[PDB]
């Protein structure tokens, strides 16, 4: 099965009259790798439904068939494809080479074919040089100089319109690399759910990559307590979507020790490199607490009465009961929870945090308090109607 | 967010216009709607009906004329010149393919985002027979909007 | 006989407002409506004119404009 | 001698990504509206050219029946050459637009230019070709796709389609290459000659 | 000689829809003035 040797080359002859002005090279480049099964940019057809991450030895032979291909299938091959996928090709000799292809020779194309949209559909002439500006200071020189760059391309994100959500995503994925080396995983975590969440037309990625990119997904989440917790990605085909071993459960494990509150259960099952940090331990204490926090408004007591004992949470959190009043200090500090304390009868009053989506025994309490405002009107209401 | 302010008048026509053309269950009614739109709080000072055909059974059968709103939209600046399209409304309770399709293609004429409207011809529940929704996107997102009723001095005597 | 004129809520709100800016201008527009001699007498729908340089007059009266509004009026059947 | 409505449609798909068969494409569409606009309502009074799009881009209407063809190449502007492929919806849209127009009890045809074998479903075709035979609407079929494109649902809804003898359709092949577009509609029955009725 | 002549009948109809634009126009700023 040969799928650019044959079905690709078969196909090309069909289209574009006879043959798409093939060179020479073409036919002898085919002939390389033979049964290496190396597709080395698929160019056009093929390549849209079929990828290589492999060395490609045509990468200075189609340059002469761009013009080629926008009458051949599509112009979308070179802006989503091909000149554009050279980073999953993983070559370093080319770094800091393509600005005279991805850049400059995507800069006279834009001077005269294609003004603004060009012709036939959208999301050609903007990706092109717009992807590599970020994408040029991500590796090698530090990410200081690409957030230079992160702003104009946040700029043009909600001025431009475009109807497949590539270009958008393409965004997101240079300032998820900006933060996933640097501290504040927040906004990493804030990023990567905006870049990929439920997409399916958009990102697409081999099943060795969802691993890799669900890894980036646990560490984001560790750090800090923003967006909901841990338990957010399970309902999201994330950990459903990945195996539960080879320290792919970080995520699974620390949704049930919330309610275990133990640190040492967790840290037998990990290693020293996220254990030796005490910001994972920090802040996972702030979400232990959250759930007895949560219990304020309706959990047990089906009077409402809001009381919280320093004693509940000092077992539930793995922290004793002098520290509790510095833990919840943190808490306002940072703008988690907003509300008042008491030192002296030990009560602690909250507005809000930010309730969960969670649900069955919730919601089944949620049914309860509005039916003592259908109540009122059984009651109060009906007295008033009779006056 | 923003605020969407209804004359009563526009209402009290486009409901008369549902009868004019005689249109059944099986089939809806949508407009245009006109005003400024570059302020805060949306206002429409002017509307008129369109010729839109429907099938129920099917959400992929809809009729919408684009010649008649280049016609009225001529005309309308020989009457006032304050007055531009600032979206376009329907009636209907329901949002099927027919509505989604369609307003993008108002878009083209508007140069704000255009303002969805539900209308209501039967008027059912509470008050407000029609609510200002807005479209944004993350999949279409529709947004409710404050509806005040608000007219004119001479208007509203 | 005579005709009783009667304006119905959607008329009179459409025909006020179109004369309702300035004190000192003029302006002038158009009625339609199915109705017998003999009394009764309706309006169903009505718009506004252009003015021309003589303000209100015989001559304000375009004939093009007329002639547009009626067949953008026939899609609602409102033409009367 | 013919008094009938015309629509053009303008429908694409994966056969007609190609682009440049001398220079390029889809241009010989644009210039083919001024022969067919000119050979109809020049020739004779009572007879309209519309044009509509039921593929590509968006299933709109570009332009409707005018007095003059460069209203319809207004329409033709801004049309995506690689889309996505409605048949029902291309008729439907027709059949919306014979169906409220002026000039009415009169002949109805539909032109459409097909570069696609259209498969989608067998008796979405067959329950459009029994209601447009009672509206008197003639869909001509002009197939583009690579040299001919038959024996497929497109054949199909013809062979099913056709209960008179003039109202429903004719089938034109375009030869790809260096070919003359307007020649072989000209000559076609499409423009006059049959399908008066 | 067949180039040229796709782009001038674009140019030759918006020329017309100017003209007709100010047609009405032309009879509306007399009628203003």
């Amino acid at each position: 099965m040969f799928n650019n040797h044959e079905i690709d080359t078969i196909l090309s002859t069909l289209r574009m009259e006879a043959d798409p002005s093939l060179h020479p090279l073409f036919e002898q480049f085919e002939k390389f790798y033979e049964e290496k099964l190396w597709f080395q940019l698929s160019e056009s057809l093929t390549k849209f439904f079929d990828d290589a991450k492999s060395t490609p030895l045509r990468l200075r032979l189609y340059d002469n068939f761009v013009s080629k291909f926008y009458d051949k299938i599509n112009q979308l091959s070179v802006v989503k494809y091909l000149l554009a996928s050279l980073k999953d090709s993983k070559d370093f000799d080319e770094s800091l080479k393509y600005l005279d292809d991805l850049k400059a020779q995507f800069q006279e194309l834009d001077s005269k074919k294609q003004r603004n949209n060009g012709s036939k559909d959208h999301g050609d002439g903007i990706l092109l040089i717009d992807s590599e500006i970020a994408r040029t200071y991500l590796l090698k020189n530090d990410l200081v100089k690409a957030r230079d760059l992160l702003d104009d391309l946040e700029k043009t994100l909600d001025k431009k319109d475009s109807i497949p959500l590539r270009i958008t995503n393409s965004f997101y994925s240079t300032n998820s690399q900006y933060f996933k080396f640097k501290n504040d995983f927040n906004s990493f975590y804030y990023t990567s759910l905006l870049y990929l969440s439920t997409l399916e037309p958009s990102t697409s990625i081999t099943l060795a990559e969802r691993q890799q990119l669900a890894y980036d997904l646990s560490i984001s989440a560790l750090l800090g307590d923003k967006i909901y917790n841990f338990g957010e990605l399970l309902h999201h085909p994330i950990m459903e979507t990945i195996v539960n071993d080879s320290n792919y459960d970080w995520l699974f494990q620390l949704l049930n020790a919330l309610t275990v509150g133990d640190f040492d259960k967790f840290d037998s099952l990990i290693k020293v490199q996220i254990s030796k940090i005490p910001i994972l331990a920090q802040h996972e204490s702030f979400l232990r607490q959250k759930i007895c926090l949560m219990t304020l408004i309706e959990t047990v007591f089906v009077k409402n009465i809001r009381m919280l004992s320093f004693e509940d949470i000092s077992k539930a959190t793995h922290l004793p009961k002098d520290n509790v009043e510095h833990l919840v200090m943190r808490a306002i500090s940072l703008g988690l929870l907003k509300g008042s304390i008491d030192q002296v009868n030990e009560l602690v009053t909250i507005s809000w945090v930010q309730p969960r989506i969670i649900s069955g025994d919730q919601i089944t309490k949620m049914k309860d308090r509005l039916v003592e405002w259908n109540d009122q009107v059984e009651k109060l209401g009906k007295k008033m109607e009779a006056r | 967010h923003e605020k969407v302010t209804i004359a009563p008048l526009v209402l009290l026509s486009a409901l008369d216009h549902y009868e004019r053309t005689q249109t059944k269950e099986n089939k809806r009614c949508v407009g245009v709607i006109l005003g400024d739109a570059n302020s805060s709080t949306i206002r429409v000072t002017n509307s008129f009906a369109l010729p839109f055909e429907e099938d129920e059974k099917n959400s992929d059968v809809w009729f919408l004329d684009h010649n008649y709103i280049e016609n009225m939209n001529e005309m309308c600046k020989k009457i006032n010149a304050k007055e531009k399209l600032i979206g376009w409304y329907h009636s209907g309770p329901k949002l099927r393919a027919s509505d989604l399709k369609i307003n993008e293609l108002f878009k083209k004429y508007t140069q704000n985002n255009p303002l969805l409207l539900i209308v209501d011809v039967k008027q059912q529940g509470v008050g407000l027979p029609t609510d200002a929704y807005v479209a944004i996107e993350q999949e279409k997102t529709f947004l409710h909007l404050p509806c005040t009723i608000e007219a004119e001095e001479a208007e509203e005597i | 006989t005579k005709e009783t004129v009667y304006i119905s809520s959607i008329a009179l709100l459409k025909m006020l407002k179109h004369g309702r800016a300035g004190v000192p201008m003029e302006v002038m527009g158009l009625m339609l409506g199915e109705f017998v001699d003999d009394y009764t007498v309706n309006v169903v729908d009505v718009f506004a004119m252009p003015q021309s340089g003589t303000g209100v007059s015989v001559e304000a009266v375009d004939d093009v404009f007329q002639a547009k509004m009626m067949d953008m009026l026939k899609q609602t059947g409102r033409d009367q | 001698m013919v008094l009938e409505a015309t629509v053009l449609v303008i429908d694409n798909s994966e056969y007609s990504r190609n682009g440049d068969f001398p220079r390029t494409r889809f241009e010989a569409q644009i210039d083919s509206v001024e022969f067919i606009f000119q050979a109809k309502r020049n020739s004779n009074p009572e007879n309209t050219v519309g044009l509509i799009s039921g593929a590509g881009a968006n299933p709109r209407v570009l332009s409707t029946f005018t007095a003059e063809f460069g209203k319809i190449l207004a329409g033709l502007h801004d049309t995506q050459i690689e889309g996505k492929l409605h048949m029902a919806t291309a008729l439907q849209i027709a059949q919306l637009t014979l169906k409220h127009r002026q000039n009415k009890v009169q002949h109805q045809r539909i032109v459409a230019f097909v570069c696609s074998p259209i498969s989608d479903s067998r008796d979405e075709l067959i329950r459009l070709a029994k209601t447009l035979k009672k509206n008197n609407v003639a869909v001509d079929i002009i197939n583009f796709g690579e040299i001919e494109q038959n024996t497929e649902l497109l054949d199909e809804f013809i062979a099913a389609v056709n209960n008179p003898q003039e109202e429903t359709s004719h089938l034109l092949t375009v030869t790809p290459g260096p070919r003359l577009l307007y020649e072989n509609i000209a000559s076609s029955p499409i423009i006059l000659e049959e399908g008066s009725s | 000689i067949r180039i040229f002549r796709s782009e001038l009948q674009r140019l030759s109809h918006e020329n017309n829809v100017m003209l007709e634009k100010i047609k009405d126009n032309k009879e509306k700023i007399k009628n203003n003035r």
